[PDB]
């Protein structure tokens, strides 16, 4: 045996990161039976221009679902995602008149 | 035994018969003083060893530099690593020793 690194570089090897002592592992699969539509609030995502989400692509597309907390901003999330497991389809997203993106 | 030659005069050179003779001056010095020095040396040597081990044994080092350097090679090998504080410290003075050697925390 021999030395083992954290994280990969440019060079040949082989490397385990850290041990995580919480974190989630999550399989996808896709398929086109049938299609949907629907309209939500999400964390991220281009407004008022259709999205196609799949199964592997609800996480970066879309975003990483939002804390219970906040309050009603929550559900169309969690629709999405029990209604993902079977077929793909099609999202639209709505934000409020106060957002701005940055730009420099 | 190890031998060493001059390529000067190894061209024209003698050998006769010679009985007994002794190694003298060989000594080991005085062994209770040994700097830090050393240790990390030797550490460096036992990183680079291209043996396969899956332990790491402290041996009575009672040396923070020396533990830490043995703790870095336990992280960097994925191994494990059996340390000991020093034994004549009392229950009081043992906790703070555990903090000197600078392993605890991630």
């Amino acid at each position: 045996q021999y030395s083992i690194q954290q994280s990969l570089g440019n060079a040949s090897g082989v490397a385990v990161s850290p041990i995580n002592a919480d974190a989630t592992l999550s399989t996808g699969v896709a398929l086109n039976s049938s299609l949907w539509a629907g309209i939500g609030v999400f964390a991220r995502g281009k407004p008022f221009t259709v999205l196609a989400v799949t199964e592997s692509n609800y996480e970066d597309v879309l975003g990483e679902p939002l804390k219970p907390s906040s309050g009603s901003q929550f559900e169309p999330i969690r629709h999405v995602y029990e209604a993902i497991q079977q077929t793909s389809g099609y999202v639209v997203r709505a934000v409020p008149d106060d957002a701005k993106f940055p730009i420099i | 035994l190890r031998a060493v030659v001059n390529e000067e005069l190894i061209s024209t050179a003698k050998v006769t018969n010679k009985k007994s003779l002794a190694f003298t001056g060989g000594t080991n010095g005085d062994q209770s003083k040994i700097s830090t020095a050393a240790y990390l040396r030797a550490v460096k040597v036992l990183n680079n060893a291209p043996y396969m081990y899956t332990a790491v044994l402290g041996l009575g080092c009672y040396d923070n530099a020396a533990i830490t350097a043995l703790g870095k090679i336990c992280a960097d090998r994925l191994i494990d690593g059996f340390f000991d504080v020093k034994p004549t410290l009392t229950y009081a003075e043992a906790l703070p020793a555990v903090e000197d050697t600078g392993l605890l925390g991630t």
